[PDB]
């Protein structure tokens, strides 16, 4: 069907993105995972330190730590809407990291 | 700084009541302004 | 047979339609009151009593002997007044009879799944309805459009004496409706006999009741809304005599949903009134409000809601005696209904205020970062 057509194209679409942005994503695996966060709700912060830059060259092993505090906790509702949400996600990963471009492209246009 | 923007916003709607453009968009701000000023929590925001 | 006792409930609204078209007949002046109005007034009556809705049975019992009274002495023209009133006083008389207690001495104080979606769905709209969502605000919300954008001068009991000073002070609030019911019933009275007598042309803006049926129609509008409210607020009263905080914030989206659904005004309410005050200063620009926009300004640069909180009872104050200058002005409009309602959400805070107050995480990231 042209639906299921368009369901598989979106799922190729994702992967070429992902391709793009490897370099960064991994960039922001050993950074950003233990970098932005916010999903920790309630009140304030405990172990304001511990709780982000310790938590859970170019590519990096468990030198810090492994998984203990859920490292697919953000990988949970991202993998869970793989289709539709995991498109914008994989278009902002790729102008997040060729943001240069970006801008070049606009001030021509 | 989030409080002078605001004051900003209020002074120009407080000026063009005095007139002798519209204040619907200097509403907007003001919602967005007070939305932003308020949402600097010492607890959600602090994380 | 459920209906034969509902039925025998149903003559309250059965008489107040016979009383309609005893309304426009008869008596222009007598008819219209002595029948609907003083059963309006019998209505005003149970609810003064705030103990005895629908329970007042010895007033409720004359009113059927006032009303066979009538009859028996007068009520084509013989015929006419004979059939028409005969035909509310069959129904009057009938309640005399049997069946008086179901609406005036039973009703007291003291299918499959889509069917029971749908009746939860009435019971929450009715708590609602009893909660001061309905109470209040689309009582005064009425009444404000039928007094002051609609017949001003005389009015003003019914708007800027009573709801007025009714909003900031809520001790008052169904005192104020109460004492609402009967001066508009008075209000219908007077412009019974409109105004064409032997005009010789004392002041208070006499506007005069020159239409019938257009001058009539609105007052009475707001006379029922009364009522519809009283009733809805007497069912959940006897349906309760008779028959999350922060904690559902967290868990998802149907936490945050019920949480503000419950808990908006109680927080959001400050930044209301403040945008509410830019409202009333756009849709009016003019030298009255730079008075609201001075007061904008100084609750404003109060910053700390400790130090607004403060200055609310002066500024619920200066918004309510300036909605009476209004009329006053007015008399002696739409601004009028934009200080309304910036009195009524002010109110409101200065009733929380000092009152008491004293996958989601997706769109957390949103609003918080």
């Amino acid at each position: 069907f042209l639906w299921m057509l368009g369901q598989a194209l979106v799922d190729e679409l994702t992967r070429w993105l992902q391709e793009f942005t490897r370099h960064h994503g991994t960039m922001s695996d050993v950074l950003r995972a233990e970098r932005y966060l916010l999903t920790q709700e309630l009140l304030q912060g405990g172990e304001v330190h511990r709780g982000v830059l310790d938590q859970l060259a170019s590519e990096l092993l468990l030198d810090r730590r492994l998984r203990i505090p859920e490292l697919e906790e953000a990988e949970l509702f991202a993998e869970g809407q793989g289709r539709a949400l995991r498109l914008l996600r994989a278009v902002y990963q790729c102008v997040a990291a060729h943001s240069e471009l970006l801008c070049y492209f606009i001030i021509i246009l | 700084l989030w409080d002078c923007l605001i004051l900003y916003n209020v002074t120009v709607i407080i000026s063009k009541n005095m007139l002798s453009a519209g204040i619907i968009w200097d509403s907007v701000c003001f919602f967005f302004l007070l939305l932003q000023r308020r949402v600097f929590l010492s607890h959600y925001y602090l994380h | 047979e459920l209906v034969k006792g509902v039925y025998a409930k149903y003559w309250i609204y059965v008489c107040a339609g016979m009383f309609i078209v005893v309304s426009f007949a008869g008596r222009l002046v007598v008819y219209k009151i002595v029948y609907m109005f003083l059963f309006l007034l019998c209505l005003t009556l149970f609810q003064v009593y705030y103990s005895l809705w629908r329970k007042l049975l010895k007033a409720f019992w004359w009113l059927v002997v006032a009303y066979t009274m009538l009859v028996l002495i007068a009520v084509s023209e013989l015929f006419s007044s004979i059939l028409v009133p005969g035909f509310f006083l069959l129904a009057c008389i009938l309640q005399l009879h049997y069946f008086h207690r179901p609406f005036m001495q039973l009703t007291d104080m003291e299918l499959e799944l889509a069917a029971g979606f749908s009746d939860v769905l009435s019971r929450v709209q009715v708590f609602l309805r009893r909660l001061l969502e309905l109470h209040v605000f689309k009582l005064v919300a009425l009444y404000t459009v039928w007094v002051a954008l609609k017949e001003v001068s005389v009015m003003n009991l019914l708007l800027v004496v009573l709801w007025a000073f009714a909003l900031p002070y809520p001790r008052f609030r169904p005192m104020a409706s109460c004492l609402s019911t009967v001066w508009t019933c008075v209000i219908i009275v007077c412009k019974m006999l409109y105004q064409l007598k032997v005009v010789n042309p004392n002041w208070f803006g006499v506007r005069k009741g020159f239409p019938n049926l257009g001058y009539i129609q609105n007052h009475l509008q707001v006379l029922l809304l009364l009522v519809f409210e009283a009733i809805v607020y007497r069912r959940q009263e006897h349906y309760r005599r008779q028959h999350g905080t922060r904690q559902q914030l967290d868990q998802d989206l149907l936490g945050c949903l019920k949480y503000f659904i419950n808990f908006f005004f109680y927080k959001f309410g400050l930044e209301i009134c403040f945008l509410m005050a830019v409202n009333v200063i756009g849709q009016r620009m003019n030298f009255l409000v730079t008075l609201h926009g001075c007061w904008l300004v100084a609750i404003l640069t109060r910053r700390h809601r400790q130090a607004i909180a403060r200055l609310w009872p002066n500024y619920c104050l200066f918004l309510a005696l300036f909605l009476l200058y209004q009329y006053l002005l007015c008399l002696g409009s739409t601004n009028l209904i934009s200080d309304f309602l910036l009195l009524l959400c002010a109110s409101q805070q200065w009733q929380v205020f000092s009152a008491e107050r004293t996958y989601l995480d997706m769109l957390k990231v949103a609003v918080f970062r």
